[PDB]
């Protein structure tokens, strides 16, 4: 799923 | 024909009972007597620069020199750390890189993020320029990690909640590790090469036979995901890393956790983890700017390795024991002894 | 109809159930053997002379 690979990443959105 | 939900909670229970059966004397019970390791302050000895944001992940080559890093510049850089050169610059196709990889041959590497693919690299080409070997496609969610067993075998953990093992060749999952209920954020292989264990999203690692594709063994305790894991080095035992701000270490033949390293003062996440070569100091990274050295048989936190600016997102230890690396969004690495 | 989930968590139950475990003073007495075993061999916990350490300055005094 998306939102823990952009809090990994340190993305927002 | 709901006796199978009361069954569950029956075999929930057998299990339960005989790991508190187990449960005779804690670890630091048996440690209690043995001396503290001090103090332990290790200095930067290197700083590796060139990276131009971010950087995500780190491993070291086996020759303990040698290591490669993953950025969301979109590079993949192999770097001397002797010397702080740049061995190869790798540009990618995206910035969302998560992970990467060393081949123990140190004829590879290999990387993935967001494309859902683990690509695998060319170090050695008879041109003497890096290109793609291999793009690993078949998971259904992002790459969290993945490790080569040789060059022609590597594993991979998934946000689709599975891991796999890959025929590089073939370009074909050989076996599907299917169990976790959540993204699986981290893998570590066993000395030996004939188990792996993975840490998910679903607070619990999962011990995992390479050859029969078979869970053999489920590891809870911790609060939240887990998002590093890694064996002890004589392959009994490994230590996970997790959002509840603890690291956890967990016995396979007693299968249950023997101790967990944390202090009231940390509130973050821990994004990375890794043992000393004898196995005594478990290094952790965390979502703040430092590295905590746990003293893994006493759980004393024994030092802090700070400098950094940043999240520190990744570390290793090298094969020979000699240095750490750290990896962190301020973008640069550092190596400590 | 989908009872056949409940099965397989029956199933997987039963293989981590189906293990031979050790008492933790045991497991506990093997990790700590192993670690004072190779104490003396890990860089990070007993320092090794400056001039074993790979990541010593380079010293050129000419």
């Amino acid at each position: 799923k998306r939102p823990k690979a952009l809090k990994l990443l340190g993305m927002e959105d | 024909l709901d006796q199978l939900r009361q069954e569950a909670e029956q075999l929930k229970n057998q299990i339960r009972d005989a790991r508190k059966a187990c449960a005779d004397a804690t670890l630091s019970q048996i440690t209690n007597n043995i001396d503290p390791v001090g103090r332990i302050q290790m200095r930067t000895r290197r700083t590796l620069r060139g990276h131009l944001a971010k950087i995500y992940a780190m491993h070291w080559g086996t020759d303990s020199r040698l290591l490669v890093s993953a950025s969301q510049d979109g590079k993949l850089i192999i770097w001397d750390s002797y010397t702080t050169n740049k061995v190869h610059a790798i540009p990618l196709r995206s910035s969302w890189v998560m992970t990467c990889a060393y081949a123990p041959s140190g004829n590879y590497v290999a990387c993935g993020g967001l494309d859902n693919i683990c690509s695998i690299y060319n170090l050695k080409t008879r041109e003497g320029n890096v290109r793609v070997s291999r793009e690993l496609a078949g998971h259904t969610g992002y790459l969290s990690c993945c490790r080569f067993l040789d060059d022609n075998q590597i594993v991979t953990s998934s946000g689709d909640t599975t891991c796999a093992l890959w025929d590089i060749e073939t370009g074909q999952q050989t076996t599907t590790f299917t169990g976790h209920t959540g993204d699986v954020m981290s893998l570590s292989l066993a000395p030996d090469t004939r188990l792996f264990v993975s840490g998910a999203c679903d607070a619990s690692a999962k011990l995992w036979d390479v050859r029969e594709g078979m869970c053999r063994q489920t590891f809870t305790g911790h609060e939240s995901d887990i998002n590093a894991i890694c064996f002890f080095p004589n392959g009994n035992a490994f230590a996970t890393g997790s959002d509840d701000a603890t690291c956890r270490l967990f016995d396979l033949r007693a299968d249950q956790e023997l101790m967990t390293y944390s202090h009231d003062n940390i509130i973050c996440g821990i994004t990375s983890v890794s043992f000393s070569k004898s196995g005594r100091l478990l290094l952790a990274g965390y979502d703040d700017f430092n590295c905590n050295v746990w003293d893994a048989l006493k759980a004393d936190r024994a030092g802090v390795l700070a400098g950094h600016d940043n999240r520190v997102s990744c570390l290793g230890v090298t094969d020979d024991g000699m240095a750490v690396a750290t990896g962190s969004w301020d973008s640069f690495l550092k190596i400590w002894n | 109809a989908s009872i056949a989930q409940a099965r397989k968590l029956v199933e997987q139950l039963k293989m981590e159930a189906n293990i031979d475990r050790i008492k933790v003073s045991k497991a506990a007495a093997d990790l700590m053997a192993y670690c004072e075993a190779h104490a003396k061999e890990d860089p990070l916990l007993t320092p090794v002379p400056a001039s074993e350490n790979p990541f010593r300055e380079k010293k050129f005094f000419s």
